[PDB]
RNA sequence: GGGCCUGACUGCGAGGCCUGCAAGCCGAGCAGGGGCGAAAGCCGGGCCUAGUGAACCGGUGGUCCCGUGUGGAAGGGCCAU
RNA sequence: GGAUGACCCCAGGCGGUAGGGGAGCGUUCCCGAUGCCGAUGAAGGCCGACCCGCGAGGGCGGCUGGAGGUAAGGGAAGUGC
RNA sequence: GUGGAGCCUGGGAGUGAGGGCGCGAGCGAUAACGUCCGCGUCCGAGCGCGGGAACAACCGAGACCGCCAGCUAAGGCCCCC
RNA sequence: CUGUUGGGAAGCAGCGCCAGAGAGGGUGAAAGCCCCGUAGGCGAAAGGUGGGGGGAUAGGUGAGGGUACCCGAGUACCCCGUGGUUCGUGGAGCCAUGGGGGAAUCUGGGCGGACCACCGCCUAAGGCUAAGUACUCCGGGUGACCGAUAGCGCACCAGUACCGUGAGGGAAAGGUGAAAAGAACCCCGGGAGGGGAGUGAAAUAGAGCCUGAAACCGUGGGCUUACAAGCAGUCACGGCCCCGAGGGGUUGUGGCGUGCCUAUUGAAGCAUGAGCCGGCGACUCACGGUCGUGGGCGAGCUUAAGCCGUUGAGGCGGAGGCGUAGGGAAACCGAGUCCGAACAGGGCGCAGCGGCCGCAAAGUCCGCGGCCGUGGACCCGAAACCGGGC
RNA sequence: GGGGGGAACCUGGGGAACUGAAACAUCUCAGUACCCAGAGGAGAGGAAAGAGAAAUCGACUCCCUGAGUAGCGGCGAGCGA
């Protein structure tokens, strides 16, 4: 249902692929929304009333003395105090359901291809290490830089070139995550990027 | 941490399939002797509580 | 991550101590002070809008009064003369008229006198 | 589609509700807690479940029932789940407890039992016990009723 | 006032009164086995409204429902008090 | 009405404590951002009789200041005295 | 009788110190700005507006905003007004 | 690299280049290529480590048949007093043992929740034993962590000053500038301080130094005020001053007018709190629950700890949980079941829109929001009680 | 060979109370706080006189789950394998 462009010496063939015919905005927010608040590290701490330095000991009686009443200064109304209801350390983490993330998945490439925005290769003809060697490869795919790339291969060659361009983000096929698809303007992948992909969204 | 089952409520009482609280009648316990057949004999069926009292019941009983 | 007051309060407190420029001693130096008196500003502005409508029309009525008794009648007889007449011109005018045009307040006075 | 683009759908993230900042709130002051009472205070009331202000409770008037178990507790014995015939009218050949545990019909741990909600196919179940109408519609309809030990 | 009697029933209970809850109250009718009456019928105590006490804990009679590997037993449950 | 929050027309409601509900403003931080605004002057400060907004506010302009700030759209809270 | 009517299910409450007045009673002394119920009302929450010299609850009247326009309500029309 | 504006280029402009390095921090402003780094690599004579590799050594090793010699003693075991366990005397077993009594060596003994029988499990009264686990004085890495009332009590010569006999208590206090170029010299002054000169892009950046709010205190100017009754304003009109059919400032007269908050039936109230200003200051979080809601899937839905990957990449993992059947104290039966003699009566249960595919739905998962339970649970506040010390 | 020290962590020997039960004594807080002895980079535990019903498993430790289940409980508050 949707024809995906292909890149081969032999000549832009064309793959047919079945993706999710309708894009679910809200449900690709949930996976990012879900991708984003994981990673969180949950390292804001504060310190309560009792976890202060100072002693228990009460300030000043009760009564009799002219001020207001008080108990010990490490309470929360005094500068210096402890802090009511500050942050503690925090696991952001939750298990957005299986199926909602593999749709998700699926949507996200989707959406780059319905928007012709999803590029396969073959093979990158010579590139070899060399960020100089991706960049010509680049020029002749259509890949000016003009345009973000999320560049999905298992070649590690290929990642190692790529990665220090600015408006390249690269992945190896196992990482292939919606974040990083909605984060950039084009989708490029392997035939083994993209079967590795079809494998998970199975 | 994970809510306690009150357990005075799930020796007195029960929770129907459809969300309804039953209990035993009272006033058969003792002091029997005078009190008639029809007394006796409807007391020793169920009830169901009023909805107020079975909404409270149910909150004691989370994973009946 | 903390969010300390930093601005907010001082920016609260300057837009109500300007509204209180020209009050007398704290009511415009002291925040607290100036926002009681602007409390009350508030209400007696509201209220005197109210009571300016009225205070006009107790002005025209005086001096309706006294163009009306140069010509030998007092003003509630005149108004229902002219309520007779079908005469609706209102008291902020008939009282511009008594004093800037007094051949019309005149006549007015006539088409009153006539209609009863 | 891009980062920009993301939005949950109208309803899905709403705002929380924030007392005690403000007279224009609606909330201000005592923060939704009235005048005065053990309810306002921090701490609040004992469990509205059950504290009915010293009178004795609802719950405790109420009588006990039944055997409620004794130390060293529950009596290990065999027990049964039941599944209708309805249940089992998406299998082919031959029905068995595992089976109907990979399925989502069995639990682990239980014994299986054949009741009479639905209609019989043609099957060779296989079961530790069987209703008297599960039995009847069973042999009825064909099937081949095998029962376990 | 007299004769014969034990319905001062067992298993239930349509429908209501009252009512915050829990209680309290009235109850035709069906079945079991009866009492009185020739019968129609009446009888599930008392002309009526007070004579009373929720749970928990325990006793007694029955039931034979549970019985910590098994058969028993200990100890419980249930019905009645 | 027109088809849908496009704006219009007609009608009606709109005092308010405890309290229920709705819609917004601003503060700190994250994505947006290897971006963008910035010494031809960031943030903050001091003015304004100007503009927008019912309002909380937001612009704009002059002065100060001298190096930071951060959009549409979303996310999270040590969020308004 | 189409009303910020009613009924059903469910989420969130707050309140469980009332007070004046009119009428009907009890208590009190055919006392209390007294006290305790009933029907109503207002204040509470309308200490917003007119009248009552001033004054929560007496009379008039239910304040969405603006007007240097008009009609009335109670109460007033010799001067303060 | 060059030009250009600027005190200064890294900004803007022209033309280039590197990249397994475009993490980040500096440099006079905003730099991939100036500096320190980063990616990728390299490195120990000496001391420490060495759970990995190699090598030693210690130690490890049969079958019948007979014999009945040994197999952990004030022990088992029973009773009494207790502790441990979910077990609070309970039908109270098990494990431990302070007191009394007190065995046996496999045909011995302990256990399977009183006890007895049967059937099984196990070998007490000697000792040792890596790893997986806990913590963070110490080192490093990383933050939808703080940014000088915050963050540790301490960014600074702080467990200091100071308080206390003592245990013990316990602060405040960061910033010139790009560079000291930290103002020679002259002038008034005893000095302090200042005025010139001079430095600087800037000196109300001059060391009592970035920015420099507010209360509070002055100097100058405009309007105003000594016959006037006041919660201090507000409405109106007029005078004067200012900026140019308008507006700003001021206020003479006239009208009206009982501060704010709290608590109350009721407060301007002669009821509470507040000298004024600035800053700190109170409804949260985890887990569970109950509704509501945005999505996923649907007779199913979903994973937990972990494991693999990543180094702000996700995946695996079905153990388990909820749901798919209820009724009954239970045996048990089951779309029924319980009470009952009942085939009676009653209680509690039981049940899609469309032209096969849609949809919509049990239910369940995750996000979000309200409220509930457990915790200090909105914040501050006792008098007290207890432990260990002084 | 020992002695003394070490932020927490660990084991053993002793061991509260406020509080909760809307009073309080059993019960709770809690074998927590704290005192003490000892240990080490860990400590404890550990190779069945085990579990407990599987004709079964096979040291110990630690995580998830079983499960707020079984049960315990002035059968209260709660406690909890
Ligand atoms: N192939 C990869 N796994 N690439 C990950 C990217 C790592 C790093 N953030 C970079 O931009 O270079
Ligand atoms: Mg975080
Ligand atoms: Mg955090
Ligand atoms: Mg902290
Ligand atoms: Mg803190
Ligand atoms: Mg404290
Ligand atoms: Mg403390
Ligand atoms: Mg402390
Ligand atoms: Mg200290
Ligand atoms: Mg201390
Ligand atoms: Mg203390
Ligand atoms: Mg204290
Ligand atoms: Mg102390
Ligand atoms: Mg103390
Ligand atoms: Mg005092
Ligand atoms: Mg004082
Ligand atoms: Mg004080
Ligand atoms: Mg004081
Ligand atoms: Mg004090
Ligand atoms: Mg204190
Ligand atoms: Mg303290
Ligand atoms: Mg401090
Ligand atoms: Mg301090
Ligand atoms: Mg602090
Ligand atoms: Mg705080
Ligand atoms: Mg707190
Ligand atoms: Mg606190
Ligand atoms: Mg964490
Ligand atoms: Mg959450
Ligand atoms: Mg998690
Ligand atoms: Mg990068
Ligand atoms: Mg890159
Ligand atoms: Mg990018
Ligand atoms: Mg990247
Ligand atoms: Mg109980
Ligand atoms: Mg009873
Ligand atoms: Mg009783
Ligand atoms: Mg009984
Ligand atoms: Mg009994
Ligand atoms: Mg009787
Ligand atoms: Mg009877
Ligand atoms: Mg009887
Ligand atoms: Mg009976
Ligand atoms: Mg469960
Ligand atoms: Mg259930
Ligand atoms: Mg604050
Ligand atoms: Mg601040
Ligand atoms: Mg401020
Ligand atoms: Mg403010
Ligand atoms: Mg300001
Ligand atoms: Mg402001
Ligand atoms: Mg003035
Ligand atoms: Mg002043
Ligand atoms: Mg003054
Ligand atoms: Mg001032
Ligand atoms: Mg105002
Ligand atoms: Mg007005
Ligand atoms: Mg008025
Ligand atoms: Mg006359
Ligand atoms: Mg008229
Ligand atoms: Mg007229
Ligand atoms: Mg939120
Ligand atoms: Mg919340
Ligand atoms: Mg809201
Ligand atoms: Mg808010
Ligand atoms: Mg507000
Ligand atoms: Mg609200
Ligand atoms: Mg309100
Ligand atoms: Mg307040
Ligand atoms: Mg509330
Ligand atoms: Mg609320
Ligand atoms: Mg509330
Ligand atoms: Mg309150
Ligand atoms: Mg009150
Ligand atoms: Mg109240
Ligand atoms: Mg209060
Ligand atoms: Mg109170
Ligand atoms: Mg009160
Ligand atoms: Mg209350
Ligand atoms: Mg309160
Ligand atoms: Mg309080
Ligand atoms: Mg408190
Ligand atoms: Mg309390
Ligand atoms: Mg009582
Ligand atoms: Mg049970
Ligand atoms: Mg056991
Ligand atoms: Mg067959
Ligand atoms: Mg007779
Ligand atoms: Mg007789
Ligand atoms: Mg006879
Ligand atoms: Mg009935
Ligand atoms: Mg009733
Ligand atoms: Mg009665
Ligand atoms: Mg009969
Ligand atoms: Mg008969
Ligand atoms: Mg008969
Ligand atoms: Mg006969
Ligand atoms: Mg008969
Ligand atoms: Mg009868
Ligand atoms: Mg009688
Ligand atoms: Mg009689
Ligand atoms: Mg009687
Ligand atoms: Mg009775
Ligand atoms: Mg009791
Ligand atoms: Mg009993
Ligand atoms: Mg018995
Ligand atoms: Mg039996
Ligand atoms: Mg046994
Ligand atoms: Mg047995
Ligand atoms: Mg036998
Ligand atoms: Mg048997
Ligand atoms: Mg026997
Ligand atoms: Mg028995
Ligand atoms: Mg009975
Ligand atoms: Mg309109
Ligand atoms: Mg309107
Ligand atoms: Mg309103
Ligand atoms: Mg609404
Ligand atoms: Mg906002
Ligand atoms: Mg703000
Ligand atoms: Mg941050
Ligand atoms: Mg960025
Ligand atoms: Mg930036
Ligand atoms: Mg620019
Ligand atoms: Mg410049
Ligand atoms: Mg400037
Ligand atoms: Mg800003
Ligand atoms: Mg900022
Ligand atoms: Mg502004
Ligand atoms: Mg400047
Ligand atoms: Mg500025
Ligand atoms: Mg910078
Ligand atoms: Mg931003
Ligand atoms: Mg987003
Ligand atoms: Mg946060
Ligand atoms: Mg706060
Ligand atoms: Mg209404
Ligand atoms: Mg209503
Ligand atoms: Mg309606
Ligand atoms: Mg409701
Ligand atoms: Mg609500
Ligand atoms: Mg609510
Ligand atoms: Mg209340
Ligand atoms: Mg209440
Ligand atoms: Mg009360
Ligand atoms: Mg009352
Ligand atoms: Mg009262
Ligand atoms: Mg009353
Ligand atoms: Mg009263
Ligand atoms: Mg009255
Ligand atoms: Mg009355
Ligand atoms: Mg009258
Ligand atoms: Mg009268
Ligand atoms: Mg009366
Ligand atoms: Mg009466
Ligand atoms: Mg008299
Ligand atoms: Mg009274
Ligand atoms: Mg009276
Ligand atoms: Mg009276
Ligand atoms: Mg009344
Ligand atoms: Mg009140
Ligand atoms: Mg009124
Ligand atoms: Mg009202
Ligand atoms: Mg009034
Ligand atoms: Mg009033
Ligand atoms: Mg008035
Ligand atoms: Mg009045
Ligand atoms: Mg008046
Ligand atoms: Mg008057
Ligand atoms: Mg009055
Ligand atoms: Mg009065
Ligand atoms: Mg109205
Ligand atoms: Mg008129
Ligand atoms: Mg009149
Ligand atoms: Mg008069
Ligand atoms: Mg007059
Ligand atoms: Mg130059
Ligand atoms: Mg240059
Ligand atoms: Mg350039
Ligand atoms: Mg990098
Ligand atoms: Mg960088
Ligand atoms: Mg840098
Ligand atoms: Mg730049
Ligand atoms: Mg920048
Ligand atoms: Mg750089
Ligand atoms: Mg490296
Ligand atoms: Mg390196
Ligand atoms: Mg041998
Ligand atoms: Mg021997
Ligand atoms: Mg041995
Ligand atoms: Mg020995
Ligand atoms: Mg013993
Ligand atoms: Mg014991
Ligand atoms: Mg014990
Ligand atoms: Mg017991
Ligand atoms: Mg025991
Ligand atoms: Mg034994
Ligand atoms: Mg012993
Ligand atoms: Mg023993
Ligand atoms: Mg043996
Ligand atoms: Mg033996
Ligand atoms: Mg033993
Ligand atoms: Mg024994
Ligand atoms: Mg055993
Ligand atoms: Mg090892
Ligand atoms: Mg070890
Ligand atoms: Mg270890
Ligand atoms: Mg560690
Ligand atoms: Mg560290
Ligand atoms: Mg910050
Ligand atoms: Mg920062
Ligand atoms: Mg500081
Ligand atoms: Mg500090
Ligand atoms: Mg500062
Ligand atoms: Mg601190
Ligand atoms: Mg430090
Ligand atoms: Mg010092
Ligand atoms: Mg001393
Ligand atoms: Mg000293
Ligand atoms: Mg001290
Ligand atoms: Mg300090
Ligand atoms: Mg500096
Ligand atoms: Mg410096
Ligand atoms: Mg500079
Ligand atoms: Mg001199
Ligand atoms: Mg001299
Ligand atoms: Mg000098
Ligand atoms: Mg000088
Ligand atoms: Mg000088
Ligand atoms: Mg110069
Ligand atoms: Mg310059
Ligand atoms: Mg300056
Ligand atoms: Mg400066
Ligand atoms: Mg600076
Ligand atoms: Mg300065
Ligand atoms: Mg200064
Ligand atoms: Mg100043
Ligand atoms: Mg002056
Ligand atoms: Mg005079
Ligand atoms: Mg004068
Ligand atoms: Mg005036
Ligand atoms: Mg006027
Ligand atoms: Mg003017
Ligand atoms: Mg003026
Ligand atoms: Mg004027
Ligand atoms: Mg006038
Ligand atoms: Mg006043
Ligand atoms: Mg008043
Ligand atoms: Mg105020
Ligand atoms: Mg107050
Ligand atoms: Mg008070
Ligand atoms: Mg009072
Ligand atoms: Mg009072
Ligand atoms: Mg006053
Ligand atoms: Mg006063
Ligand atoms: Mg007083
Ligand atoms: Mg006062
Ligand atoms: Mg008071
Ligand atoms: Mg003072
Ligand atoms: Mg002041
Ligand atoms: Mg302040
Ligand atoms: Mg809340
Ligand atoms: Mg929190
Ligand atoms: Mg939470
Ligand atoms: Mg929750
Ligand atoms: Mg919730
Ligand atoms: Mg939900
Ligand atoms: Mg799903
Ligand atoms: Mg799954
Ligand atoms: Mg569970
Ligand atoms: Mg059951
Ligand atoms: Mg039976
Ligand atoms: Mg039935
Ligand atoms: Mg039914
Ligand atoms: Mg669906
Ligand atoms: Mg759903
Ligand atoms: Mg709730
Ligand atoms: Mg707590
Ligand atoms: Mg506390
Ligand atoms: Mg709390
Ligand atoms: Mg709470
Ligand atoms: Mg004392
Ligand atoms: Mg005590
Ligand atoms: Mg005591
Ligand atoms: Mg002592
Ligand atoms: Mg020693
Ligand atoms: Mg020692
Ligand atoms: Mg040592
Ligand atoms: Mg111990
Ligand atoms: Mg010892
Ligand atoms: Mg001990
Ligand atoms: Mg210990
Ligand atoms: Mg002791
Ligand atoms: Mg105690
Ligand atoms: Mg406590
Ligand atoms: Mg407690
Ligand atoms: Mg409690
Ligand atoms: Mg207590
Ligand atoms: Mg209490
Ligand atoms: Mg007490
Ligand atoms: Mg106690
Ligand atoms: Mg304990
Ligand atoms: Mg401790
Ligand atoms: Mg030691
Ligand atoms: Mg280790
Ligand atoms: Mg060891
Ligand atoms: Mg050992
Ligand atoms: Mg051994
Ligand atoms: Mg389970
Ligand atoms: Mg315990």
């Amino acid at each position: 249902v949707y024809q995906i462009p292909v890149l081969s010496p032999s000549g832009r063939r064309e793959l047919a692929a079945d993706l999710p015919a309708e894009i679910n905005p809200h449900l690709l927010w949930e996976v990012v929304r879900w991708q984003l608040a994981k990673r969180r590290r949950g390292t804001a701490s504060t310190k309560t009333r009792g976890e202060v330095a100072y002693s228990g000991r009460k300030i000043w009686p009760q009564k009799h003395t002219g001020r207001a009443r008080h108990g010990d200064i490490g309470a929360p109304i005094f500068v210096g105090g402890g802090v009511v209801f500050g942050p503690k350390p925090r696991d952001y983490s939750y298990t957005l359901p299986k199926k909602v993330r593999k749709k998700g998945l699926a949507m996200a490439v989707a959406d780059r291809a319905r928007e012709g925005k999803l590029l396969l290769v073959e093979a990158f003809a010579g590139v070899n290490g060399k960020t100089k060697e991706f960049l010509a490869w680049a020029k002749e795919a259509g890949l000016d830089g003009s345009e973000s790339v999320l560049l999905v291969t298992g070649n590690e060659l290929v990642r190692r070139a790529a990665r220090n361009l600015p408006w390249v983000v690269t992945l190896a096929p196992e990482g292939l995550n919606v974040y990083d698809i909605v984060r950039t303007e084009r989708l490029v992948m392997d035939l083994d990027a993209w079967e590795v992909f079809q494998n998970r969204i199975g | 941490p994970k809510m306690k089952t009150h357990k005075g409520a799930k020796k007195r009482v029960k929770i129907t399939a459809s969300g309804k609280v039953v209990a035993m009648k009272t006033g058969k316990r003792h002091l029997n002797w005078q009190k008639s057949g029809k007394e006796i004999r409807q007391k020793g069926r169920k009830f169901v509580l009023a909805k107020p009292e079975a909404e409270r019941i149910k909150l004691l009983l989370p994973y009946e | 991550p903390r969010a300390k007051t930093g601005v907010v309060r001082r920016r609260k407190h300057k837009k109500i101590l300007k509204l209180a420029k020209g009050y007398w001693g704290l009511r415009s130096k002291s925040f607290r002070k100036a926002r009681e008196t602007l409390f009350a500003a508030g209400n007696y502005a509201y209220a005197h809008r109210k009571r300016r409508k009225r205070d006009f029309r107790r002005l025209w009525i005086v001096r309706i009064n006294a163009a009306c008794r140069q010509h030998g009648l007092n003003y509630s007889t005149f108004i229902h003369g002219l309520k007779k007449a079908g005469i609706e011109v209102d008291r902020k005018n008939l009282a511009d008229l008594a004093v800037r045009e007094p051949q019309v307040f005149a006549e007015l006075v006539e088409r009153a006198k006539a209609a009863q | 589609m891009k980062l920009s683009d993301l939005r949950p759908n109208p309803g899905a993230n709403k705002r929380r509700k924030r007392v005690g900042r403000g007279p224009g709130s609606g909330h201000g002051k005592t923060a939704t807690r009235g005048h005065k009472g053990q309810k306002s205070r921090s701490g609040g009331l004992k469990d509205p479940r059950r504290f009915e202000g010293g009178r004795s409770t609802t719950l405790m008037r109420l009588p006990k029932r039944g055997m409620q178990g004794q130390v060293p507790g529950e009596i290990k014995r065999p027990r049964y789940q039941g599944v209708n015939l309805k249940d089992l009218a998406r299998f082919e050949g031959e029905v068995t407890p595992e089976l109907l545990v990979r399925a989502g019909l069995l639990k682990k741990g239980y014994r299986l039992k054949i009741l009479g909600e639905g209609e019989a196919k043609p099957l060779k179940v296989v079961a530790h016990a069987f209703s008297k109408s599960a039995l009847e519609k069973l042999k009825a309809a064909g099937g081949e009723p095998v029962l376990l030990e």
